[PDB]
């Protein structure tokens, strides 16, 4: 669960 | 849709989506160490990250893309995204980057970083080449969006073939807007197709200064001179380097 | 001064007659050592042969030889590249190293082979003309060393006075096959993107080439060589 | 450095 692609939903 | 964007709603959507000039942790009690001095513009460019996931979010036509690819093309160009803006809030500073309000350096500084200085002469060059043609704003958002579609759109079943054709048409918008911006500029038709290949000649440096820039911090890294953030790591990763 | 003072269909005949021989490769199975051999006798070879197009390059040996070295230092492996990239085109799926040499993608050369395929890919998709594809080839030799530059500013002027010509010269070529204003423009700014992707290649094959060095697997020729020695330096 | 040096002289 790589960081950026979270951070792309926040 | 960012297909039936204007020109004029094009250039003021990406103003407005535009980050925020961040500030360095510089800390003006100690001399510069690698180190330390490494430590900064990663614990920067780490800062601008965050804020660049978010202006991605607002380049128009982006949003419209599956997750996986948006995290692709923002691995792909994210040092890019980063040199390009050091580049342009440079261009009224000769002979120094302004990494930061707090953080203007000369080649001199950067002394202190093995193998930095040949990477910081390149930025400079590209600064003084941008004050030279005298790019404007309105141009810079344009081609660091430009930057952001196309760096890894070459590297992309049949829902592949139409997300690279949407990018390929949200690319030629924005070309339509940097024709549109020179025109308006009362540029000569000649002058305006002159000005688009000069600037679009620049981004081939600029993915040479990021792929000089990876390298560089694959080493810093792999020596263990600065920890690296979780992001930074892994945007680092995807470089697949060595 | 000659070649600011070429028409766009005199800098088109005169990049065409410049354009170098398809050359050959070495005509069981393949070895790492054995493969790498062919590509780099192959890219040896090709160099000597670059080196007299660039002359033949306007505007090119109007410049001092520090300059042209150096711009030569910089772009061989991009001009190496975009030419088997625009060898493969109509070979979807391979590169055409060689008439003998066609390979398909079946140490760490299959991302860099994946990449000039996408390229050729791109080209295909685009149906890139010759006299489009010699003005690509041309720009590639006075761009990518320029930035990295009164005796000096007159040189650069120079080469982008150059430049300017190459680009005036592409829109002609696409205002003749009758395309818009608007699809010129797209289409120019579409053709100068992949030089980004085209700079890309060849700084990663750059570093590729150099730990094929390190390894001692294969011989390289003294240009070849020296060619990767600019690249550290 | 050189060999390129003179190839480029070279006629
Ligand atoms: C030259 N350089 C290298 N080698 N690695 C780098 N990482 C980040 C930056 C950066 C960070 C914030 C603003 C501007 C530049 C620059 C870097
Ligand atoms: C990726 N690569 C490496 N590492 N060393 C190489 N040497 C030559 C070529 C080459 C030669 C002619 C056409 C296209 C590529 C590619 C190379």
């Amino acid at each position: 669960h790589k960081i950026l692609h979270r951070l792309l939903q926040d | 849709l960012a297909l039936s964007l204007t020109a004029d709603q094009m250039v003021s959507a990406l103003l407005d989506a535009e980050p925020p000039i961040l500030y360095s942790e510089y800390d003006p009690t100690r001399p510069f160490s690698e180190a330390s001095m490494m430590g900064l513009l990663t614990n920067l460019a780490d800062r601008e990250l965050v804020h660049m996931i978010n202006w991605a979010k607002r380049v128009p036509g982006f949003v419209d893309l599956t997750l996986h690819d948006q995290v692709h093309l923002l691995e792909c160009a994210w040092l890019e995204i980063l040199m390009i803006g050091l580049v342009w809030r440079s261009m009224e500073h000769p002979g120094k980057l302004l990494f930061a309000p707090n953080l203007l350096l000369d080649r001199n500084q950067g002394k202190c970083v093995e193998g930095m200085v040949e990477i910081f002469d390149m930025l400079l060059a590209t600064s003084s080449r941008f004050r030279m043609m005298n790019l404007q704003g309105e141009e810079f958002v344009c081609l660091k969006s430009i930057i952001l579609l196309n760096s890894g759109v070459y590297t992309f079943t049949l829902k592949s073939l139409e997300e690279k054709d949407h990018i390929h048409r949200v690319l030629d918008k924005i070309t339509d807007t940097l024709i549109h911006l020179m025109a308006k500029a009362g540029l000569t038709l000649q002058q305006q197709h002159q000005r688009l290949a000069q600037l679009l000649l620049i981004l081939s440096h600029i993915r040479h200064m990021s792929n000089k820039g990876m390298e560089h911090l694959y080493s810093m890294k792999c020596k263990n001179v600065v920890p690296l953030s979780d992001l930074l790591l892994e945007m680092l990763d995807a470089h697949r380097l060595h």
